[PDB]
């Protein structure tokens, strides 16, 4: 997935689920989430970017 | 070292601001002199005066507080002499240097003072030129400004 | 003490050596070569020029 | 499958150039001492970033004097001035003569 | 073997090419040591094109460029001393503190013991040229910011404990004060041109 | 004031107010002139004695006619701000040999638009010439009145100057072309350097 | 009476002292002009406990630090140093960078032409010891990060067109047996004191 | 016609050079011979303004 799109998909998706207060899902900033998260991920190891 | 007193600088430099104080007060009478002409068709002349403490008068002046702070510690007065000491290595450095003007700034009256030529408005009183000299004007004025100086 | 202030003096040829003395070698071959081949050459040139 | 092999393309490549040095440096001084320098490196613990911020006592070679704080080199803010155009270029007819005796 | 240049004057060129400033206010030794041998520093510093002029007056040192005498090059080129421009702030900051040093001088003489500044003194004057820029605790950080970034140069020094500043003498000798004066009139007059 | 006008022309490194200082040194510059420093000031905060202090343009020309023949000299300087700097006042010097082109209508220009009209129109109109230096528009005067750049020196000292007080001097500076061989002894000194390389 | 040092011997010390090395293969005019007086360059740099370093072999001067006549005392502190003490990550890509130009230099012979290494070469060196953080782009980033600190170090220049860097033959004196040696000492020092 | 000092000495030194060419030496005082001549050169050069 080129890292560009995979935000774009990311950010879309955290959108559907910020009624999902169960855990603290906010509202600020959907892309700066994903730029948060989908490298929260990286570090650990679930995905790998090359 | 206790019958010592520091008397002799502070008198000396007493007698200092009273010869700079005569020559500011004789330029007074030329000042009031300059009054009553007209240097230009609304311009009458007067002769300013700005004090320069040299660096050597500073020094002097803090060598002298730290003696009055030296008397007070105990050491067999070895402090209070050796600031003693420092304080007239500067008198006789400058007595031995004279011809330098850093000594003069400091001994001769004539160097305390810097001087400058000014413009005043006759009517309102505000300074135009602050003439420190001649550099510019447009020669015949330069004239002027020396002979009425001069 | 002397290797290291050859070194010192030392243009370039010598950056690949220690102080210690195993490079003793270095240092010996060094002069032979200056005694041998590099000194007369730039002499000859010297002159030449 | 493309770029599995590719990938192995660049790693194979990376290591096949990585062995070539080593070979060459295993005899010359420093090559030898370097080796150990880096034998030794790996025991450290790199992760924590205190460890990789040591200082170690190498010397200082090529130290470069620059800026000297000379007082005269300043400049000051250059502040552009935008409001008007001073277009007038008049005659100045005023100068007909008029001057004392 | 050979002769080595006495440690001092080595101590005092180091120093003076570090900072560009000294004073006998703040160093009166190595002060003392470079006026004691006046020949041999400028001999130290001709082959480098630096030079010191020494104002005694203000007890104060500095280095300057010592670029030939009025070449065919109007505007000196020097590969070390690499020439700045302050921004606007900067700029109006020097403004300020070059009025209130003249200023003082021409009261107390000229190096008379600069009289301490307060910090809160200087916020309203900063304020005729930049408004408020939406705190109080923003401008004073501004200005802080600003007086540390000025000591740099060595035009201040550190405010003390109770939020004061001097005026180091070197502001005397900036380039060209005149560019000073005029912009700081300009937006003077502009502001109440605008008001 | 208009004999200096002139003379910012003429010489290379002009000597203005000359005859007033008796014939050694100059007192002022350029700078003092295009903004019409009227004189040391108040000394004080004052700014009531600079006549154009904001951002301001100044122009001076001198015609001279032979046969009818009108060369038009020109030159331009302006500031974009309140800074007096040598290096921020912006020039551009001109010369021309059209009757047409004029101060008025360099100005005219100039308020439509900065260097780069002029530039333009340097390409559009015939028998004119600019140079963003003075190096090259002194060459350029050099080539038309046939002289060494001394000659124009020469009249600007010339214009004051009542002493001649050595004429050794006078005539070893402001008379005689340079033709010292200080470029030839440095090449001769050079010719050495490989000698001294192979030496050391 | 007033005695100049020959204008292009100033000229030579000036940039010498500005840049902090000097070559043959970018500023020959300058290089021989050096290397024909080291004497007085020495001379002139010695007041400011500056010292030339010449290496003929490879075309390269360098000014480094002295301690002779005023010794125990550390190179960084002096006073006009303007950069910091190497950190333990940049030593060790010195340390494999110097390795690669010992690899070169004895595959070509010691002299001309430059010791060039392609970025990819070095970034499965550093994976080793630094660890991966499985990205690319983030471990490219840190290697870019250290190739930069260490152009403030002039022992290498920056990624060119083809993602190659000079080494800068600088770095043979850098790390040198002495050098080396002393830093193997202190590391097993630090791994003493880690057990 | 005035022939000022400096000419003199340069004349002096042109007429040891020549005098020093053939000595029997590693060439060390012709080349100290040669250099002392330029050395007025290069002096003269850098002072031009005196």
């Amino acid at each position: 997935i080129p890292l560009e799109e995979a935000i774009q998909s990311l950010s879309s998706i955290l959108i559907e689920h910020v009624s999902q207060e169960q855990y603290d899902i906010n509202q600020d900033n959907p892309f700066l989430q994903a730029s948060r998260e989908l490298r929260e991920w990286i570090k650990r190891r679930l995905i790998v970017e090359r | 070292l206790n019958r010592s007193s520091d008397d002799g600088v502070t008198q000396l430099l007493s007698h200092i601001e009273h010869e700079v104080l005569v020559i500011e007060e004789r330029l007074n009478e030329l000042n009031e002199t300059m009054f009553r002409v007209d240097f230009q068709p609304d311009r009458y002349l007067r002769l300013d005066t700005k004090k320069v403490v040299h660096e050597s008068l500073r020094t002097l002046e803090k060598a002298q507080r730290q003696l009055n702070a030296a008397r007070f510690v105990d050491d067999n007065g070895e402090s209070h002499y050796k600031a003693l000491q420092v304080l007239v290595a500067q008198l006789r450095d400058a007595c031995e240097r004279n011809r330098t003007l850093g000594a003069k700034a400091l001994l001769d009256p004539r160097f305390r003072l810097e001087f400058a030529v000014s413009v005043m408005d006759r009517q309102s009183g505000n300074v135009i030129e602050s003439r420190t000299g001649s550099q510019g004007g447009s020669g015949g004025e330069k004239e002027i400004i020396a002979s009425y100086v001069l | 003490k002397r290797m290291s202030e050859a070194k010192r003096v030392d243009t370039g040829a010598l950056v690949e050596a220690g102080a210690d003395l195993d490079d003793i070698p270095v240092y010996l071959q060094r002069l032979q070569e200056l005694t041998e081949e590099a000194l007369p050459e730039k002499l000859n040139r010297f002159l030449d020029y | 499958s493309q770029t599995v092999l590719q990938a192995r393309a660049r790693s194979e490549r990376d290591v096949r150039g990585f062995m070539k040095t080593g070979l060459a440096a295993e005899h010359h001084r420093v090559g030898h001492l370097l080796n150990e320098f880096l034998n030794l490196a790996l025991k450290l613990d790199w992760q924590r970033q205190m460890i990789r911020k040591q200082e170690v006592p190498l010397p200082a070679v090529g130290v470069a004097v620059t800026g000297i704080p000379a007082i005269e080199r300043l400049r000051f803010k250059e502040v552009d001035d935008e409001a008007e155009q001073t277009l007038d270029l008049s005659n100045h007819a005023a100068d007909l003569t008029q001057i004392g005796d | 073997s050979e002769t080595r240049t006495l440690q001092k004057i080595r101590e005092a060129t180091q120093e003076l090419l570090k900072y560009g400033l000294l004073e006998e206010a703040s160093k009166p030794n190595l002060y003392r040591i470079v006026l004691s041998h006046p020949e041999e520093v400028t001999r130290i510093l001709e082959p480098l094109d630096l030079d010191i002029g020494i104002d005694e007056i203000r007890g104060l040192l500095y280095v300057k460029v010592r670029l030939d005498e009025t070449p065919a090059q109007d505007e000196w080129a020097h590969p070390l001393v690499r020439r700045q421009r302050l921004n606007l702030e900067q700029s109006l900051l020097v403004a300020i503190l070059r009025q209130h040093f003249v200023a003082w001088e021409q009261e107390s003489g000229t190096g008379a013991s600069q009289a301490q500044i307060a910090i809160d003194d200087l916020l309203p004057q900063l304020q005729i040229y930049l408004g408020d820029p939406g705190s109080e605790s923003k401008e004073r950080t501004r200005l802080l910011t600003l007086l540390d970034q000025l000591k740099g140069h060595g035009l201040v020094t550190s405010p003390d404990a109770h939020e004061r500043i001097v005026i180091r003498p070197i502001i005397a000798h900036l380039a060209d004060p005149i560019n000073l004066q005029a912009l700081l009139a300009w937006l003077r007059e502009q502001i109440a041109q605008q008001t | 004031t208009l004999v200096d006008a002139l003379m910012t022309l003429l010489c290379a490194n002009p000597r203005y107010n000359l005859a007033s200082t008796g014939g050694h040194e100059s007192d002022r510059d350029l700078i003092s002139y295009v903004r019409g420093v009227s004189g040391p000031g108040d000394g004080g905060e004052g700014q009531s004695h600079i006549a154009r202090p904001g951002k301001t343009v100044t122009g001076i020309a001198a015609t001279l006619e032979r046969e009818g023949k009108q060369v038009r000299l020109g030159a331009l300087l302006w500031f974009d701000s309140t800074s007096s700097s040598v290096t921020d006042m912006k020039r551009l010097w001109l010369f021309s040999d059209n009757p047409g082109q004029t101060l008025e209508h360099w100005l005219n220009v100039y308020h439509e638009g900065g260097t780069r009209l002029l530039r333009q129109m340097e390409k559009e109109a015939i028998g004119l010439w600019t140079y963003p230096n003075k190096k090259q528009y002194l060459a350029r005067l050099r080539d038309f009145f046939e002289v060494g750049e001394n000659a124009f020196t020469l009249l600007n000292r010339a214009a004051g100057l009542k002493q001649l007080n050595s004429i050794d001097e006078i005539f070893r500076e402001l008379v005689l072309d340079d033709h010292s061989a200080f470029d030839r002894a440095a090449e001769v000194a050079n010719s050495f350097d490989g000698l001294t390389e192979i030496h050391q």
